[PDB]
């Protein structure tokens, strides 16, 4: 009696429970090993400057640096007005500005009928 | 007001009739001495505000923005001393003249008595602003956050001069005092719904409004630390000082018109301190976080209570002196690791132990702890509008959380954890640096035990 | 000192651009 | 001597005799002597040499008194050199009556403190004041803005009237 | 670290002990004003309405 | 979505945008005197019987 | 009540001397922790005057 | 190369030819003396000095005058049997109402 | 990656680990250890992949349903209580170079060794950085390790950040 | 931490000390470089259990990744002492 493990975004599939894990061909062998050479290959280049004594600063990232100007600089020139986004925009944007609104007028404007007609309490009420 | 005029204007013989290796020296030494005779304009009345001539008066609402105005200029030029070093000795004397033109132009504004005269001197600090923000920067984008910080004010402040000058046709004059006793009840009609979009307009780009922000994160990220602090400092309080005066010519229509905005802060709020929670940039965070704290200031100014016009007052103090801080902490890394990534440089605290104090200081600060003046005037604005509308509690809550993860976030992640391994070159901290540090922390401290001195004229 | 062909860049849509944007980014052809 | 005792009332002190019951020393007594020994006589020297320092320049400060002024219900319109004045006394005595709600207040604060337990009961005076008070204040300085002024403190107090003297016709009318 | 606090130290207690001094000293052996009505047919100075000897000084210097 | 997005395609970059394409209607012009001098007679036939600035 | 309020502050400024002394340099190293828990200790005791007379 | 262009200069430590460095000036005589000034000035005569002036101010905004006239009017007021505060701000024998 | 045989050494000592979380006293999980043991001998002969890896798979799955919910995890192992609890004094060596010479005064022996791994650094750099050149295939490294030293005077390639690293108990 | 500092003497007595309890190793053919395979002959999941005893032994996890790769009463002293920071 071993139910399957249903993962969730915020649950990832174990390793060990992974059928990709345990059918392993020759292409995937040979895919794993040109991973660790990128891996092989740019630790060097870290270490090459790393190790070096006559270095003082900072080992410019180009990783580093492409992650922070696609965040900042690369986002609108690649904005199209499509579908998703003039509603998304919509909504996140004037939808929670037209939803406060009212519900300030409404108690503002509750409000404001009790203050004329004497109902609402404001006996020591001399700070505002 | 001329007897800090004159002085200010003399700092510019003294740059450039100065000693080639004097330069910094003689200008901080002065700009100093016109500052502690800036405490001379505290001789306020509770009921008369101090009137010097036909041309420049000063209550209380302008008292401590001239003492602050003077007192980031000597900060400014403390800030600058590095990345200027390796610059032509007649192109250091100008960015001087820059700064100091730019607080001859402060000291007038805050003081004008009549509302073109705060006009011209308002919309004049802008080409020493612009200049120095595209001549000494150091990206690419300074000339594009120029044009975004010109035109965004531009659009907003010439209506200004429009309506200005109507009201004058039809008042009489525009002279502060005189518009106190010949104030008239603005009239609902489509016409009076444009002087009031006129006569605030040009005040809430620079605050800024949520929507009109957008030249906020350009100009003060691109900008040179002196920009950054002048225009995070003194230069976002020239909207928030304007409206508390323009508003006393735009009753009661204010009472209606102000929904929009109170929406659009109140909302700007969650939104602009919910993006420091996700920002790669160090010093973007920081200019966000300018717009989350103005934010209040709008509403407070808006809804038009005493305890919210004295929050407004304490807010812009205090956010002066918080938000230069922060500026020159983060330039301390950048002038270090030559980047503004926020998660380059981690571990600082174990490199750098005092200024990881200041760093503490200057956050617990930004989340209003109390009893920091931060919090009497963010205190001050909760109550004001929660006796506006109850339901509003809620949004402001919300905010103070948000300000607490993004505040102590930029804390942990630059101080706390692992030193990054290849940043070899964390020079101990310079005592320019600790110095630049606890001339920004230790007035906005010592401010809690005299505090009525930035409460405005409502105290 | 970083370029433009060593910054982000618009969507790719032919292989040949799949190929550069992989390059660029320090992955596979086949992962990216 | 001190502040004046008729502004902040002080009922009588009431101190209940000593009646040990018991043949162990009391500590608070043994204590008390102590203190009076080494910390009320230094002090009080101290302060008597303070004093007499006095005695030698001795010098005094008034306090000012504002000549009353014709009032904002006076000045012609547009008048300013007369709403000036006016407005002027009108902040005085905002400021003044700001500090007489802050007098009720204190002594209302005290007596809840001094009376203990028995505080719902014994400070109903006390209490009776404060609500007179704060409605007299909340009628002329409520609900005025930040921008307030002589003009729209009157402009509130005659929409008032004009209510009183409206409801008064039909309530009174019978 | 060190050397910046022991300079914000000696620069604070430089112009600090001579004020925590000077203020004791004034307060000591000059005391503060005793309030007394104005006498009749007199008109007293706009510093002569402040008790602190210091409050007093700052009113007929500056202000 | 809301600040680098749409708070930047709404006013700024519209705004500029359209700029851009007036400054080529107006500068977009081949040189010619022909075609000059004929828009000339159509402002003036324009004024006169669209405007009546002539009246 | 003399000696009741004069005790009953003193037990708070004692806790603040040891933070007050380290601020300027005013103390010495390698003892502080002793420094410190001697200050709760007599700060306990000047807090027990007030309780003893609150239980009479 | 597309231009004839200098090599990015690399940041100068000021620790290595001035080990007393305050980081002012890379000057040791007057590297000292901007040191002075911003500490004399800035902490001895205004954070000092100004704070002590601050102190004491002449009676600020009349927050303490308001208090001796209050608590005269509040002995007036109530020795000779008054209302402590009249709800009415201005006489209403000099107010004409409309209608 | 792993090979099958290092998977089975894995989820052995993973599941005696998990194991001795449930039992606890020592008897009691010796019993559980041997019987443990016993489910791995008896299948560890045969030599059918596919047997071998459906074995594998499913005694996965059976681990992961036996786990214990909060496994013991050493102290300064990842995970642990007292993990990275000495990060904060892991002062880089690099940051002897600023001191004031005031204070490197109080220490004349030690930095004076230390003159001499600085200098015992710079010689050997050149000749690290040439065996890298003649040692690697034309593209570039293909595996994570780095060659020895094949003759006298020459130290290990990229020596100096494992060998300076900070103690593990620095103060 | 009030605790003993570990010593190469000290080390190394313990690992043979617990490699002598072992009911799989005689204790009189055991010297500091027997392979734990060819010169003890002993199969890799009884490897796996020497290194949990020796990890237990010390209160710290070695790696399996790091722990595979020890098959020697020394590469278990130079490990540790590695890891410990013993050099005397
Ligand atoms: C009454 C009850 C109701 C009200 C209560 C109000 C108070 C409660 C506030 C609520 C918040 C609670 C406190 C939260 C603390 C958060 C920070 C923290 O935990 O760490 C303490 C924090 C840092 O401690 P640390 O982690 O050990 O870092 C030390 C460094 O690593 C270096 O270590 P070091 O060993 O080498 O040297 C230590 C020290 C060595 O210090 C020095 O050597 C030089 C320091 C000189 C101080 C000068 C004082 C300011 C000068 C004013 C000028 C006046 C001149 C007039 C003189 C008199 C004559 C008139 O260096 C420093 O710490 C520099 C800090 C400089 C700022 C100190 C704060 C200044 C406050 C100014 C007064 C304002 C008080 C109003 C309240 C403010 C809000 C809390 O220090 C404090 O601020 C403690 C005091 C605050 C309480
Ligand atoms: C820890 C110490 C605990 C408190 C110690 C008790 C003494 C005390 O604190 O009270 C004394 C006073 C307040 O106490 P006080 O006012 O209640 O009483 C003082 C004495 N009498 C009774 C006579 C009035 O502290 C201060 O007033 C200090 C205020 C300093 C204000 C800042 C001045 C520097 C400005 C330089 C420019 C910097 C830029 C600023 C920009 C903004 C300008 C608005
Ligand atoms: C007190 C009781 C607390 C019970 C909380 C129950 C709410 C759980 C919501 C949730 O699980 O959504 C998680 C969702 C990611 O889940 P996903 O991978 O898309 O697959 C579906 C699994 N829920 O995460 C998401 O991104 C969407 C969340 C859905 C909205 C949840 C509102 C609550
Ligand atoms: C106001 C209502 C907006 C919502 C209605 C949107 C209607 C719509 O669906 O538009 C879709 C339209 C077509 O898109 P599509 O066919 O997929 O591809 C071709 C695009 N040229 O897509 C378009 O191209 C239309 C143009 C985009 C829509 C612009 C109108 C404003 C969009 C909302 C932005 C609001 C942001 C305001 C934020 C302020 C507060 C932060
Ligand atoms: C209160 C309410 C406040 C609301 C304010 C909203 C913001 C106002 C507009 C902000 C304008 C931002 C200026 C920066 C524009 C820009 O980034 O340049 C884009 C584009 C590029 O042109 P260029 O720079 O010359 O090319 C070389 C580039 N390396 O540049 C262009 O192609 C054209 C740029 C010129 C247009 C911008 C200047 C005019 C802006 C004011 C409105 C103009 C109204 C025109 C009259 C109405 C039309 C009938
Ligand atoms: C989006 C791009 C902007 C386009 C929308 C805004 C355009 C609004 C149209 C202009 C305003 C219309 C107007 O002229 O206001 C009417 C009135 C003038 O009539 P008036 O002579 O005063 O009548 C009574 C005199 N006894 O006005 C007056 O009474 C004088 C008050 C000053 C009016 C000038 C300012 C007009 C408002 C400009 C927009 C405000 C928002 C700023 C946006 C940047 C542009
Ligand atoms: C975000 C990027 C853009 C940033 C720039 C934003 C510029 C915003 C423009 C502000 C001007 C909006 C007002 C337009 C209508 C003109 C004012 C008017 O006619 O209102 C009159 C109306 C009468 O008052 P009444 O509600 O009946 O109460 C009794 C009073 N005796 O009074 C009223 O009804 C009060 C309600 C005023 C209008 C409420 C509108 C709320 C809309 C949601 C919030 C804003 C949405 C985003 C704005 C567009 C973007
Ligand atoms: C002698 C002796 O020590 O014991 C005498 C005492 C009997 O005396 P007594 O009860 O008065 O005899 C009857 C007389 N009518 O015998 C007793 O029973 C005395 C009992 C002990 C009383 C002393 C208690 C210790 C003192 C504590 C002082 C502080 C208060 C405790 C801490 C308060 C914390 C909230
Ligand atoms: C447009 C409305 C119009 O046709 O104008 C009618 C106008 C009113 O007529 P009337 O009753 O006589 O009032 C006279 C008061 N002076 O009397 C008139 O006839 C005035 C006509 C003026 C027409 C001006 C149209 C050109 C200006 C509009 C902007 C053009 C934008 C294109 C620019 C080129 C871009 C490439
Ligand atoms: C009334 C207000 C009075 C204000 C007085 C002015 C304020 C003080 C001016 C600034 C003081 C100063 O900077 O002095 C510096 C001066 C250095 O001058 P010097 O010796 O020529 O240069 C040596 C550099 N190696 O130091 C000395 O020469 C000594
Ligand atoms: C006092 C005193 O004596 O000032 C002492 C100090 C000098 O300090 P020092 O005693 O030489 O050593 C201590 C300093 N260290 C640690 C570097 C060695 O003055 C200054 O820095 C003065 C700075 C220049 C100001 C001169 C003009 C003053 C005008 C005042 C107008 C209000
Ligand atoms: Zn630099």
């Amino acid at each position: 009696s071993f139910p399957k493990y249903e993962a969730s975004r915020l649950s990832s599939l174990p390793t060990t429970l992974d059928p990709a894990e345990y059918d392993i061909s020759s292409e995937t062998r040979k895919a794993q090993a040109e991973r660790l050479a990128i891996r092989s290959r740019l630790k060097r280049e870290y270490q090459l400057q790393y190790y070096d004594p006559s270095r003082r600063g900072v080992i410019e990232d180009p990783a580093l640096v492409r992650w922070t100007y696609a965040r900042s600089a690369n986002i609108y020139p690649n904005f199209r007005p499509n579908t998703k986004t003039s509603l998304l925009g919509a909504l996140f944007g004037i939808g929670p500005l037209v939803f406060w609104y009212y519900v300030f007028k409404t108690d503002r404007d509750r409000k404001e009928k009790l203050i004329q007609e004497g109902k609402l309490d404001r006996t020591f009420n001399i700070s505002y | 007001m001329l007897k800090y005029i004159i002085p200010t204007i003399m700092l510019m013989p003294l740059t450039w009739l100065s000693k080639n290796n004097m330069i910094w020296v003689n200008s901080t030494a002065h700009s100093l001495l016109i500052s502690f005779t800036s405490l001379l304009l505290m001789n306020q009345f509770g009921d008369n505000s101090l009137n010097f001539s036909l041309l420049f008066f000063s209550d209380s609402l302008s008292t401590p923005l001239l003492i602050l105005t003077m007192w980031l200029l000597p900060l400014m030029l403390m800030a600058s001393q590095h990345h200027l070093s390796k610059e032509n000795l007649t192109r250091k004397k100008l960015f001087i003249t820059m700064l100091i033109s730019l607080q001859l132009f402060l000291i007038m504004t805050f003081t004008a008595m009549e509302l073109i005269l705060f006009y011209i001197l308002f919309e004049a600090t802008l080409v020493p602003t612009l200049i120095i923000i595209t001549r000494w920067g150091n990206q690419t984008e300074r000339l594009n956050a120029g044009l975004y910080f010109l035109f965004y004010t531009l659009a907003g402040s010439l209506p200004l001069l429009v309506a200005l000058i109507y009201i004058q046709n039809t008042v009489g004059s525009l002279n502060f005092l005189m518009l106190q006793y010949w104030v008239q009840p603005v009239h609902n009609s489509w016409s009076n719904v444009f002087m009031w979009l006129a006569c605030m307009m040009a005040f809430m780009v620079k605050m800024p409004l949520y929507g009109l922000h957008l030249w906020l994160p350009k100009a003060h990220v691109e900008a040179p630390i002196a920009g950054s602090m002048v225009l995070a400092a003194v230069l976002l309080k020239l909207g928030g000082y304007g409206m508390l005066r323009i508003t006393l010519i735009l009753n009661p229509m204010t009472d209606f018109m102000a929904y929009p905005f109170i929406m659009l802060s109140l909302w700007g709020m969650i939104m602009t301190s919910s993006i420091c929670l996700r920002q790669t940039d160090l010093k973007s965070l920081i200019a966000y976080s300018s717009v989350s704290h103005m934010a209040l200031v709008i509403v407070a100014i808006l809804i038009q209570t005493p305890w919210s016009y004295m929050g407004a007052t304490a807010l812009m103090i205090a956010h002066g002196l918080t938000s230069s801080m922060l500026f020159c902490l983060a330039n301390s890394n950048y002038e270090r690791i030559h980047s503004r990534t926020m998660i380059l440089a981690r571990g600082l605290q174990t490199l750098l132990p005092l200024m990881a104090t200041w760093w503490l200081l200057a956050s617990l600060t930004n989340l209003a702890l109390p009893p920091t003046i931060n919090l009497i005037g963010e205190l001050f604005v909760v109550m004001s509008t929660f006796s506006w509308s109850n339901i509003t509690i809620i949004l402001m809550g919300v905010n103070m959380v948000i300000t607490a993860l993004y505040s102590l976030y930029m804390l942990i992640m630059t101080q706390r954890g692992k030193y990054t391994y290849h940043i070899n070159n964390i020079s101990p901290s310079f005592t320019r640096e600790n110095a630049l540090m606890s001339l920004h922390i230790l007035p906005l401290l010592l401010l809690t035990l005299n505090p009525k001195i930035i409460l405005g004229p409502l105290y | 000192h970083i370029t433009k062909d060593m910054l982000p860049g618009p969507y790719p849509k032919t292989p040949e651009e799949r190929a550069a944007a992989a390059k660029k980014y320090n992955m596979r052809v086949e992962d990216y | 001597d001190s502040w004046d005792k008729d502004v902040y009332p002080e009922p009588p002190r009431r101190t209940p005799a000593p009646s040990p019951q018991t043949s162990l020393p009391n500590p608070i007594t043994y204590l008390t002597k102590a203190f009076d020994l080494l910390v009320d006589r230094p002090v009080t020297l101290v302060r008597e040499f303070i004093e007499r320092q006095h005695a030698k320049n001795k010098y005094y400060y008034y306090h000012r008194e504002f000549r009353r002024v014709p009032d904002i219900t006076e000045c012609q319109e547009k008048d300013v050199l007369c709403m000036f004045e006016a407005e002027m006394q009108w902040r005085r005595d905002y400021k003044v009556d700001q500090e007489i709600v802050n007098i009720i207040q204190e002594r209302l604060k005290a007596c809840q403190q001094r009376e203990g337990e028995s505080h719902r009961q014994n400070c109903a005076k006390e209490l009776e004041q404060f609500t007179q008070v704060v409605k007299a204040y909340q009628d002329r300085y409520h609900d005025l803005g930040a921008h307030y002024s002589a003009r729209k403190c009157l402009a509130k107090q005659k929409q008032r009237m004009l209510a009183e003297r409206k409801a008064a016709k039909e309530a009174a009318a019978a | 670290d060190k050397r910046f606090l022991k300079l914000l130290r000696f620069y604070i207690l430089l112009t600090g002990i001579p004020v925590a001094i000077g203020i004791t000293l004034i307060n000591v052996f000059i005391g503060e004003a005793e309030l007394a009505e104005i006498p009749e047919g007199y008109v007293p100075e706009h510093w002569e309405y402040f008790k602190h000897p210091i409050s007093r000084w700052i009113a007929r210097t500056f202000f | 979505l809301l600040d680098l997005i749409w708070l930047e395609a709404i006013l700024p970059k519209t705004i500029s945008l359209a700029q851009m394409k007036a400054s080529t209607l107006v500068t977009n012009q081949k040189g010619l005197i022909k075609l000059y001098f004929l828009s000339f007679l159509i402002t003036i036939l324009i004024s006169m019987i669209l405007f009546n600035f002539h009246e | 009540m003399n000696m009741f309020s004069s005790l009953s502050l003193v037990t708070l400024l004692l806790l603040t001397m040891p933070i007050m002394m380290m601020s300027f340099n005013t103390y010495k190293p390698s003892n502080y922790p002793l420094y410190v828990k001697t200050a709760i200790s007599y700060a306990f005791i000047t807090s027990m005057i007030p309780t003893m007379m609150f239980i009479h | 190369l597309r231009w004839q262009e200098d090599p990015e200069p690399e940041d100068e430590n000021l620790y290595e030819k001035n080990p007393d460095s305050h980081g002012y000036d890379k000057d040791p005589a007057v590297d000292i003396w901007n040191m002075r000034v911003v500490f004399f000035f800035g902490f001895s005569i205004v954070l000092v000095l100004g704070s002590t002036f601050v102190a004491y101010l002449p009676d600020y905004r009349m927050q303490e005058w308001a208090r001796r006239e209050a608590e005269r009017l509040v002995k007036y007021r109530e020795a000779h049997g008054l209302p402590i505060m009249e709800s009415n701000c201005f006489d209403p024998s000099k107010i004409q109402l409309p209608e | 990656y792993l090979t099958h045989q290092q998977k089975v050494l894995r989820l052995y000592k993973r599941a005696l680990r998990h194991l001795e979380s449930w039992c606890i006293h020592r008897d009691k999980y010796r019993y559980f250890a041997c019987l443990l043991r016993a489910r791995f001998d008896e299948h560890k002969n045969e030599k059918d992949m596919v047997k071998a890896t459906q074995l594998l798979r499913e005694a996965e799955e059976e681990f992961w349903h036996g786990q214990h919910p909060q496994p013991y995890i050493f102290p300064e192992s990842p995970g642990g209580t007292s993990y990275e609890r000495y990060e904060c004094y892991k002062v880089p060596e690099w940051c002897l170079d600023d001191w004031h010479p005031s204070e490197k005064a109080m220490y004349p022996d030690y930095f004076a060794k230390r003159e001499q791994w600085k200098k015992l650094r710079r010689e050997s750099w050149e000749r690290e950085v040439k065996q890298l050149q003649e040692e690697t295939p034309v593209g570039g490294p293909r595996t994570e390790a780095l060659p020895p030293a094949r003759k006298q005077g020459d130290l290990p390639p990229l020596w100096w950040h494992i060998v300076t690293r900070p103690r593990e108990r620095p103060m | 931490s009030d605790a003993p500092p570990l010593t190469l003497e000290g080390i190394k007595d313990r690992v043979l000390y617990v490699l002598k309890l072992y009911d799989k190793i005689d204790p009189e053919k055991l010297s500091v470089n027997s392979h734990f395979m060819k010169d003890l002959g002993l199969d890799s999941l009884d490897q796996v259990e020497i290194i949990m005893a020796m990890e237990d032994e010390f209160g710290f996890e070695i790696p399996d990744i790091d722990a595979e790769k020890l098959m020697c009463p020394q590469e278990i002293v130079d490990y540790i002492a590695d890891k410990k920071d013993v050099y005397e």
